[PDB]
Formats: C-alpha cells, structure tokens, sequence
RNA sequence: AACCUGGGGAACUGAAACAUCUCAGUACCCAGAGGAGAGGAAAGAGAAAUCGACUCCCUGAGUAGCGGCGAGCGAAAGGGGA
RNA sequence: AGCAGCGCCAGAGAGGGUGAAAGCCCCGUAGGCGAAAGGUGGGGGGAUAGGUGAGGGUACCCGAGUACCCCGUGGUUCGUGGAGCCAUGGGGGAAUCUGGGCGGACCACCGCCUAAGGCUAAGUACUCCGGGUGACCGAUAGCGCACCAGUACCGUGAGGGAAAGGUGAAAAGAACCCCGGGAGGGGAGUGAAAUAGAGCCUGAAACCGUGGGCUUACAAGCAGUCACGGCCCCGCAAGGGGUUGUGGCGUGCCUAUUGAAGCAUGAGCCGGCGACUCACGGUCGUGGGCGAGCUUAAGCCGUUGAGGCGGAGGCGUAGGGAAACCGAG
C-alpha cells in the first residue's frame, strides 16, 4: 500500500543525467524498487546468460531500470506536475493546467 | 538527601546567637561524693568550645 | 530609551516610553541561560553495571587459575559491561528569580529600541492569512527581509503571514521571551501587544 | 544586540577539576596519596575518633521529650516598636501579617527599642518598658480574651 | 513487562566487634485483583464552642517524637492543590 | 539539487529522497475530507430503578462470644516507657440511647463520634503494545541481540550465553582469449573510480615481505646524547635531510619505598574499552537580582523548544532560660 507513485505505462519526460532531456513510453513500472523502465539508462550486459538453457543469451545493451523520480509525465505542452480532479463519478488526472 | 538533625548533640548542644555553642560542665553528676564547693559550683555554668565548635554546628544545621 | 517609533495609518507619529536605560549585559545572558536549560529535556540515560543483561557468577576462582581477577562480565571494565558514571535522565531546570525574567525582558526590548529598531505598528492591510498580503505591508513598512524580525501580535491572521516567511518569527504577546527577542536583528509589535508587555512590565 | 557577547560577565566559569590528567591532579586523586583514601572514611564531623567522641558533654536539656509530643501553646512573636514605628495608622495582628514580621505567629507582643508613634496598637501582649513608649503618646489596646 | 493487594519473610551490611537496633516488612516464595489495585462517607481528627469520606501531589518537617537516647529511625493536625 | 540568469508558491521554508548542496523534481509538510463493518462513548439527550415532610405519646429495635477487662503480640514516630488508640492468639464476658467508643495511665468536668454487615466512580501506579520528541548511542557504543539471537556453543539440569552491519549512482557483477586439474592470475570489457572486484568505502598500528641508500666480521652494550669526519640525497652557495667511524658522557618506565638499574611489583607488541559522577541537603567562596525584606512549591492558564499565574510555605527582622516567663535584655 502507498507503495503507489507519479505516472504508470504511458509517455514520459526523463530530466535524470546521462539521459536528460529524452522523453519515451516508460514500458515498465516496478514499484518495489521505485524505479520505471523507459527507453533511456540501456547498459551494456556483457553475460553469456545465468540459466544454461537457451546457449546464445545476448551481450544486449537492453533497458536498465531508472528512479521513477526522474522521470515526469507529459501532455500537449511539455513536461508537467499532476494535480487530480474528481470526475463527474470516478476519478481523473488533470495535468499542471489541462486535461489527462 | 536532607541531613537530618544529630539529635544526640541538639539534646545536649545549644548554639549561641552568634555562631558559638554553649554546653554544660562535664563531671558533676556521678564523680561528685565531697568536692570544694569551689568545684560544684564552677561546675554550674555553660561554656564555650574551640574547634570541634565548627565540627557540632554541622550537625544541628537545619535547627 | 524614551521615544519609540510607530506606525499607523495616519503617520509615523513618533510616540514615547519608560523603559530603562542601564544594560546589564550578563544579566541578560543568566535570563537567555536559563530558557535554553529548561527546555532542555534529560532524555540521555545508560545503563549502569547492575542494569545490564549479564549473569553475575563469578567468571573464575581467583586462585591458582593464574589469569587476572574478577567477577562478574558487568563490571566496567569489561567491554559490553556497564557504564562507570554514564548519565542518568535529569532535570535540567531550575527558578530564576522573577524579579530577572522581568528585568531582562525589559532590557532586552529597551536595548533593541535604543538602536532604533522597535517598531510598534498597529496598520495591518493583511486582511487574510496570505503571505504575499504581509510581504507587501512589509515592504512598504521598510521591512525589506534584510533583517531578521521578530513581529510580536494578538491577531492569529497576522500570524498566518509571516508564519512560513523565514526572515520572520511571528509569536503571541506573552510569548515575549528575551531569547527571541535576542534573537533577531527587528522587532515589530502591534500597539495592543505593547499594552500587554506594558502590563507585565512597563 | 546579538546572540554573540552575552556570556558570563567574566567570572561564572564553570573550570571545573579534572583529577585524572597526569599534570595537575594526577596518578593518585586530587588529594589522597596514602590509605583509607578509597571509598569513605567514617563521618567524620561529628563522630570518630575511635576513642569516646566528644559526646562526653552531658544533656541538661530538661522537657526533652515525651511520649504524646509536644504541647499546644500560644506563640509570642516579638515585634520591636522601631520597625512598628516606620508605617503609621493603627497596628493590629491584621497588618503586622499581612505585611511585616508576624508570619501567622499566634501571638502578638510590641516591645523594645525604638520611638514611638502616636496610635493604637492592638497586640496580645506589651512589654513593661515598651507600653511606656506608647504611653507617652497613643493608646494600649490590649488582646482578645475568649 | 511492570504496577497493585493480601498471606509468609531473610542475610550481607550499618552500628567502624556484637546480641537490642539497622539493613526492611526490603529481597524473595505464595494466593488473589485489573486496566488498574487498594482505600472510602467517621464508634474519625484534637483543642479551634474548629474541621467534615477516600485516595494522590506541595507543605507542615528532618519539626513532633522514637532510640544499646548509639547507629540511626521519623509521624500527624493544619495550610496550598488534583 | 552547485554556479550564473529571469521567475513563482507560501495557513505549506518540518523532514526525508532523487547520481553531489532543490520551498517550486519525488514522498511529505500547512490547511482540510472521510467508515458500510467492528470497537469505544453519559460528552449531549431520553427513559426507568430510587428517593423526598411537620408535632405529640409508647420506650419495641438499632449488627455478640462482639464491646469491656486480663494474659501473649502486632501496627503507629512509640524498642514496656507514665503507654493510650487500632488489630487479636488465650481466659472471663455485657448493655440498645439513664446504650456504648474516643480526646495518650487513672478519676471528675466539658466536647467528639456511633463499633461488632456490605458496595461506590474520579484524581493515583505501571508500560508488554502504538505514536511523538531528544545539547541520547552510532556497531568494543546502543538492548544480550541493527545481521533468521535468547540463536550458535556450554551445562545432567536450573542456567549460562557470543561473534557477526557498509561494492556502485546502476550489477552495469567482468562475455571471449591466454596459464592452470582447480584456486588464482594475465589481457579484454563495465564503471567517474576496480589498490570500489564481491565479507568488495575509507583502510591506521603491531606484524611479514621485495627493491634502493648509508652502515657492520679486534668488538663491551638501557642502545641514547654531544662533537668531528666520511658516503648518499634535496639547493648555485650559505644551508638542510639520511646513515654511522672514532671520541666524550650516560644505572629502562610504573608502582611501592628510608632507600630500586635493580636479582622488589606490573607490563609480549599494536589498536580499541577503562576509573572522582549525579540527586537531594550542607558549608565557604564567587557573578548577578532585589532589600528590611527576599523567594516561591505543588498546581492552573498559555505555548508545542514562550511564558505568565500561583504566597500556601521557607529563610530573615530578638534574645535569654530546662521551663513558667521575661524581653534589649
Ligand atoms: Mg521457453
Ligand atoms: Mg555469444
Ligand atoms: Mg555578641
Ligand atoms: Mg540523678
Ligand atoms: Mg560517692
Ligand atoms: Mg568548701
Ligand atoms: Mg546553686
Ligand atoms: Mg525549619
Ligand atoms: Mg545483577
Ligand atoms: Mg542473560
Ligand atoms: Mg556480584
Ligand atoms: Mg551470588
Ligand atoms: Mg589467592
Ligand atoms: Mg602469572
Ligand atoms: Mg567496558
Ligand atoms: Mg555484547
Ligand atoms: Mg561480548
Ligand atoms: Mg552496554
Ligand atoms: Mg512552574
Ligand atoms: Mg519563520
Ligand atoms: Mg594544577
Ligand atoms: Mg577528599
Ligand atoms: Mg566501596
Ligand atoms: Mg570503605
Ligand atoms: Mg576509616
Ligand atoms: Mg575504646
Ligand atoms: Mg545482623
Ligand atoms: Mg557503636
Ligand atoms: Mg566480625
Ligand atoms: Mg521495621
Ligand atoms: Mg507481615
Ligand atoms: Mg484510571
Ligand atoms: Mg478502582
Ligand atoms: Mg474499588
Ligand atoms: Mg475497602
Ligand atoms: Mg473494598
Ligand atoms: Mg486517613
Ligand atoms: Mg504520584
Ligand atoms: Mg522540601
Ligand atoms: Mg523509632
Ligand atoms: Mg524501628
Ligand atoms: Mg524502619
Ligand atoms: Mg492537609
Ligand atoms: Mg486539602
Ligand atoms: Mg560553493
Ligand atoms: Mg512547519
Ligand atoms: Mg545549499
Ligand atoms: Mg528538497
Ligand atoms: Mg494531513
Ligand atoms: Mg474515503
Ligand atoms: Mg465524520
Ligand atoms: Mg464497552
Ligand atoms: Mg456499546
Ligand atoms: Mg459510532
Ligand atoms: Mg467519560
Ligand atoms: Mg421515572
Ligand atoms: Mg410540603
Ligand atoms: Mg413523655
Ligand atoms: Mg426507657
Ligand atoms: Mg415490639
Ligand atoms: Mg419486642
Ligand atoms: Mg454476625
Ligand atoms: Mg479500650
Ligand atoms: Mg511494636
Ligand atoms: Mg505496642
Ligand atoms: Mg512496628
Ligand atoms: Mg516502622
Ligand atoms: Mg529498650
Ligand atoms: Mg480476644
Ligand atoms: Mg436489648
Ligand atoms: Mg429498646
Ligand atoms: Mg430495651
Ligand atoms: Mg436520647
Ligand atoms: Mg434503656
Ligand atoms: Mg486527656
Ligand atoms: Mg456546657
Ligand atoms: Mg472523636
Ligand atoms: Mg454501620
Ligand atoms: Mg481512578
Ligand atoms: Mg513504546
Ligand atoms: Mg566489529
Ligand atoms: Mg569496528
Ligand atoms: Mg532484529
Ligand atoms: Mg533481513
Ligand atoms: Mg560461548
Ligand atoms: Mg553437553
Ligand atoms: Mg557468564
Ligand atoms: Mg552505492
Ligand atoms: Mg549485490
Ligand atoms: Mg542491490
Ligand atoms: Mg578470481
Ligand atoms: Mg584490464
Ligand atoms: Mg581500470
Ligand atoms: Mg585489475
Ligand atoms: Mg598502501
Ligand atoms: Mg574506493
Ligand atoms: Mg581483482
Ligand atoms: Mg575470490
Ligand atoms: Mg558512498
Ligand atoms: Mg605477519
Ligand atoms: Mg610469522
Ligand atoms: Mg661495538
Ligand atoms: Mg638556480
Ligand atoms: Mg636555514
Ligand atoms: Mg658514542
Ligand atoms: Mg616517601
Ligand atoms: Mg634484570
Ligand atoms: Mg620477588
Ligand atoms: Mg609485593
Ligand atoms: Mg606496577
Ligand atoms: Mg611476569
Ligand atoms: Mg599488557
Ligand atoms: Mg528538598
Ligand atoms: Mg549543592
Ligand atoms: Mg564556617
Ligand atoms: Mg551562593
Ligand atoms: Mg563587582
Ligand atoms: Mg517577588
Ligand atoms: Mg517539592
Ligand atoms: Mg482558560
Ligand atoms: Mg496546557
Ligand atoms: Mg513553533
Ligand atoms: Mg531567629
Ligand atoms: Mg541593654
């Protein structure tokens, strides 16, 4: 519980370090660790693979997990905090001054 | 915590409104048999003390 | 000194005082002392070399056994073992004299408007608690921010304004505590507080 | 004025003692040096020697105690008509407590040195001496009774 | 866990030995109570023709007094409070 | 998130986090909402149980092995004291208001209170549990336990009782090649950094080792010091650093002692742990407030690192005497 946090699946701004600036669809959100995959922080893994199943694994330079703090999500104008307004029955999020 | 007074020594011990402590003549209750006149009655008064003077007054301090 | 300097909506009508001349200055410091220590609060405690888990068998004979001597592992000089005179909880307060608190409280406030910087205002255009209301008042009352103030005043809603402001330290009329007062660089209290510091002393 | 230089006015000085240092106090305490220096010796103010203490001094003290305790009687408080003297109007019990040396002492009684003022003095108790001074310019009320 | 009440109840130690005394009705064993327990509406206090259940704090007071009148031990009424 | 530039919020500039030092990036903070369900709840309201009178006659009742007395003891400040009051193991043993207990033996007087049946909230104590705060600790500390500890291990048992925290921002945790049986290395590669490489931050000291400089096989020593000389090393020189050839001189440290280099004590060496404190009262000194006055204690009100109120009480203004008493004596 409360374990809950900024934005989900979706588009998103990335103002980190070595990917500052860089905006993608964050494809993962593990909230345990507070961090969200993106499409920035991808490092290079240079392991054959742990499981000896499947002999070829990948050198793969795949999408390193990032603090879900230094990413902010966005909306027609770029880069946004998130205010939320009860709808008319359910429950919205409406951005710094527009809609979803 | 709080001394208590030495009642021993304020049953016996009265101090003056100085600062000196005044008690009775020793050796004139039991001794006595026949003795100058002289005697019994120097024996009468109080008197004064010198050093242990200070050492009694640490005791009745409350009082 | 004497003449205090106010504000109002009027003017600066520029009124007058009684407090004292005369600064003690180590006085003032038995009073700011005396705050600071009781408020201290004795919370530091460690346990002595009877409060502590360990057993209290003698560990060897002390005989023929040719190591050192000893009983009990509690003893102090036995790492893990208890503390020798490690500190209890305590108060740390005590009763300044009235006739001092008093005292320095009026020093303090006559010293501060001696270097002419007493400022008793009464005009409050901070309607609401909004800081940006008190931040404009300030402004044009000559309270720039450059200096620390210590506003003084009955009006919770004042209070509501300077209350996040860092360079101030809003407090109530009986709050008035040489410390505080000490403290800062201004003092700004309304006219019907000054009544009050009057009261206790004036 | 500020929060610096307000510091003791040069002689609070909390220089307290360190007798484990090495120059000063050092290997043994403060002072000490020998033996029966360790833990705690006997009083000794008022007690030992070893030998009879100094309690050869012998009790006169009559009325020393007894069993029920102490007997309820009125208190006389002694109050010298110099300082009755300073204020003016009419001195009872009332005022003298109120504000002075009485101190809700069960009794009253004027006397000694000092001039007296002319006025009634209501006390429990004059002194032969004192109710000639007030004699010679005011009035001698005396106590209750019942 | 500790707090509480009742039944039973030490010694070291202090007294610069020690036996009364002290440590202490403490340590501890036991029975019981509960969010508390105990106490509680006068066959009271005690000197004021006064007070007005009980508990708790401040004070009274290291007073009164007890005491191999040694070492030590140590109330109550009354007054201010909850 | 530093620094420079231009802004903004603030009933929120407590704090924590984010690759380093952010009010405005994230979680919060101020301010403000909220329970179908269970618990709690006279605070507000309602209801019931219950209870409430004046004067006169009668003298029926008003707690029994009890009061009371005596023997033995306990409790209280009370240790047998002149020894009451309360309680009661043993023996004797009443009365019902013309009754009966108490006011420190006992008696009279005056006054107090109604024993021998029971119940009663609050204020009070504590802290296993939750939270908040710290001129509290920071892994030899702090709880015995920051870590799968009342564990391992020890003891027949009761019981005793440890050690042991930290890669980095991210695992990116080092594919592939080379030596090797492996372990471990050497390249390569990641990383800001790899003497941050995995019980991995920093990484001290004792202790072991490799390389270099000065030095030593006719020499006698608490191991140093003073001098001169030689060799090497920083600077042009003047100077300074290192080393030791010869000469002069020279009885370890601590403790304990009349006396120790002592053939008196203690110490293998290094690192860490380790001993004059606090509470109340007292006495002298000292800084300051007030002054024949000075000062508050519980507590109440305020605050949430604010004070104020509260004179009950204490010390002081008179002493002397065992006391009655007297009083500048
Ligand atoms: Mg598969
Ligand atoms: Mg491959
Ligand atoms: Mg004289
Ligand atoms: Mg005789
Ligand atoms: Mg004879
Ligand atoms: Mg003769
Ligand atoms: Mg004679
Ligand atoms: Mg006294
Ligand atoms: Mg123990
Ligand atoms: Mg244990
Ligand atoms: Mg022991
Ligand atoms: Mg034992
Ligand atoms: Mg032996
Ligand atoms: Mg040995
Ligand atoms: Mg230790
Ligand atoms: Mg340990
Ligand atoms: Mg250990
Ligand atoms: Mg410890
Ligand atoms: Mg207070
Ligand atoms: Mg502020
Ligand atoms: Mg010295
Ligand atoms: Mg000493
Ligand atoms: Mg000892
Ligand atoms: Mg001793
Ligand atoms: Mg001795
Ligand atoms: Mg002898
Ligand atoms: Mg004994
Ligand atoms: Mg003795
Ligand atoms: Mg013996
Ligand atoms: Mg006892
Ligand atoms: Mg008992
Ligand atoms: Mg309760
Ligand atoms: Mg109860
Ligand atoms: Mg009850
Ligand atoms: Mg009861
Ligand atoms: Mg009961
Ligand atoms: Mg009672
Ligand atoms: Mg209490
Ligand atoms: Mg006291
Ligand atoms: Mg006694
Ligand atoms: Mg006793
Ligand atoms: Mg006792
Ligand atoms: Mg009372
Ligand atoms: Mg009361
Ligand atoms: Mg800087
Ligand atoms: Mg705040
Ligand atoms: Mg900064
Ligand atoms: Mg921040
Ligand atoms: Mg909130
Ligand atoms: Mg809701
Ligand atoms: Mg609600
Ligand atoms: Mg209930
Ligand atoms: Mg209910
Ligand atoms: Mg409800
Ligand atoms: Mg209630
Ligand atoms: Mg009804
Ligand atoms: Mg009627
Ligand atoms: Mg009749
Ligand atoms: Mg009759
Ligand atoms: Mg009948
Ligand atoms: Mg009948
Ligand atoms: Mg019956
Ligand atoms: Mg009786
Ligand atoms: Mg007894
Ligand atoms: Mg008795
Ligand atoms: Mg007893
Ligand atoms: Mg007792
Ligand atoms: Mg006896
Ligand atoms: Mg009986
Ligand atoms: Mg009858
Ligand atoms: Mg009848
Ligand atoms: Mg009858
Ligand atoms: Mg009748
Ligand atoms: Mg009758
Ligand atoms: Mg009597
Ligand atoms: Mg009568
Ligand atoms: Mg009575
Ligand atoms: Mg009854
Ligand atoms: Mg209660
Ligand atoms: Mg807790
Ligand atoms: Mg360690
Ligand atoms: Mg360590
Ligand atoms: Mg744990
Ligand atoms: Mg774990
Ligand atoms: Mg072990
Ligand atoms: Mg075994
Ligand atoms: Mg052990
Ligand atoms: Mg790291
Ligand atoms: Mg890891
Ligand atoms: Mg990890
Ligand atoms: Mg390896
Ligand atoms: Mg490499
Ligand atoms: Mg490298
Ligand atoms: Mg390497
Ligand atoms: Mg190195
Ligand atoms: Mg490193
Ligand atoms: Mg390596
Ligand atoms: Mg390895
Ligand atoms: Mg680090
Ligand atoms: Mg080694
Ligand atoms: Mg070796
Ligand atoms: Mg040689
Ligand atoms: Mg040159
Ligand atoms: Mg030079
Ligand atoms: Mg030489
Ligand atoms: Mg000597
Ligand atoms: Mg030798
Ligand atoms: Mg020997
Ligand atoms: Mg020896
Ligand atoms: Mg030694
Ligand atoms: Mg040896
Ligand atoms: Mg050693
Ligand atoms: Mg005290
Ligand atoms: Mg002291
Ligand atoms: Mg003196
Ligand atoms: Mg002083
Ligand atoms: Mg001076
Ligand atoms: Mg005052
Ligand atoms: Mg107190
Ligand atoms: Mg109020
Ligand atoms: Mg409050
Ligand atoms: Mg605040
Ligand atoms: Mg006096
Ligand atoms: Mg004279």
């Amino acid at each position: 519980r409360v374990k809950m946090h900024v934005k989900k699946g979706d588009t998103v701004l990335v103002a980190s370090g070595k990917y500052k600036g860089r905006v993608g669809k964050v494809k993962e959100v593990l909230p345990k660790k507070y961090a969200v995959i993106v499409e920035g922080v991808n490092i290079v893994k240079k392991a054959v693979r742990v499981s000896p199943k499947y002999p070829q694994g990948g050198f793969i330079e795949k999408e390193a997990p990032l603090h879900a703090s230094k990413v902010r999500p966005i909306c027609p104008a770029c880069g946004k905090p998130t205010r939320v307004r009860k709808k008319f029955l359910e429950n919205g999020k409406k951005i710094r001054v527009c809609a979803k | 915590p709080k001394m208590k007074t030495h009642k021993g020594a304020k049953k016996r011990v009265k101090i003056t409104a100085s600062g000196k402590v005044v008690a009775m003549k020793t050796g004139k209750r039991h001794l006595n048999w026949q003795k100058s006149g002289k005697e019994i009655r120097q024996k009468g008064r109080k008197f004064v003390l010198a050093k242990p003077e200070a050492e009694r007054i640490k005791l009745l301090l409350p009082y | 000194m004497y003449q205090i300097p106010v504000l109002s909506p009027s003017g600066r009508r520029e009124l007058a005082a009684d407090l004292p001349a005369e600064i003690n200055p180590h006085l003032l410091w038995e009073v700011v002392r005396w705050q600071l220590a009781k408020r201290r609060r004795g919370t530091a405690s460690t346990k002595t070399r009877g409060e502590v888990a360990y057993s209290g068998r003698k560990i060897w004979p002390q005989k023929h056994t040719g190591r050192a001597r000893h009983g009990d592992i509690g003893a102090p000089i036995f790492v893990g073992g208890g503390v020798v005179f490690g500190p209890k909880p305590r108060d740390y307060s005590y009763t300044l004299p009235k006739k001092v608190r008093k005292k320095g409280l009026a020093m303090a406030v006559a010293d501060r408007a001696r270097e002419g910087k007493l400022l008793l205002v009464e005009a409050f255009a901070g309607v609401n608690g909004k800081t940006k209301e008190f931040l404009a008042w300030a402004k044009e009352a000559g309270l720039d921010g450059s200096e620390s103030v210590l506003l003084v005043t009955g009006n919770e809603l004042v209070r509501r304004a300077a209350r996040n402001l860092p360079w101030v330290v809003t407090l109530a009329p009986e709050g008035l505590n040489v410390y505080d007062i000490v403290r800062t660089e201004r003092l700004v209290m309304d006219l019907d507080a000054w009544e009050v510091f009057q009261n206790r002393i004036g | 004025d500020l929060r610096p230089n307000p510091g003791a006015n040069k002689r609070r000085k909390r220089v307290g003692r360190g007798p484990g240092s090495g120059h000063g106090k050092t290997a043994t305490r403060g002072h000490k040096g020998q033996k029966s220096r360790s833990g705690g010796l006997k009083d000794p103010r008022r007690f030992e020697g070893g030998r009879s203490t100094t309690l050869m001094r012998l009790p006169k003290r009559g009325m020393q105690g007894q069993v029920p305790g102490e007997i309820k009687r009125p208190r006389y408080q002694g109050v010298n008509l110099k300082d009755l003297a300073r204020f003016e109007g009419e001195v009872t019990p009332e005022l003298l407590v109120r504000a002075g040396l009485l101190k809700k002492g069960y009794r009253l009684k004027i006397l000694g040195e000092g001039e007296a003022k002319p006025l009634k003095v209501v006390a429990h108790a004059f002194s032969k001496s004192a109710l000639e001074k007030l004699k010679a310019a005011g009035g001698e009320p005396v106590l209750l009774e019942a």
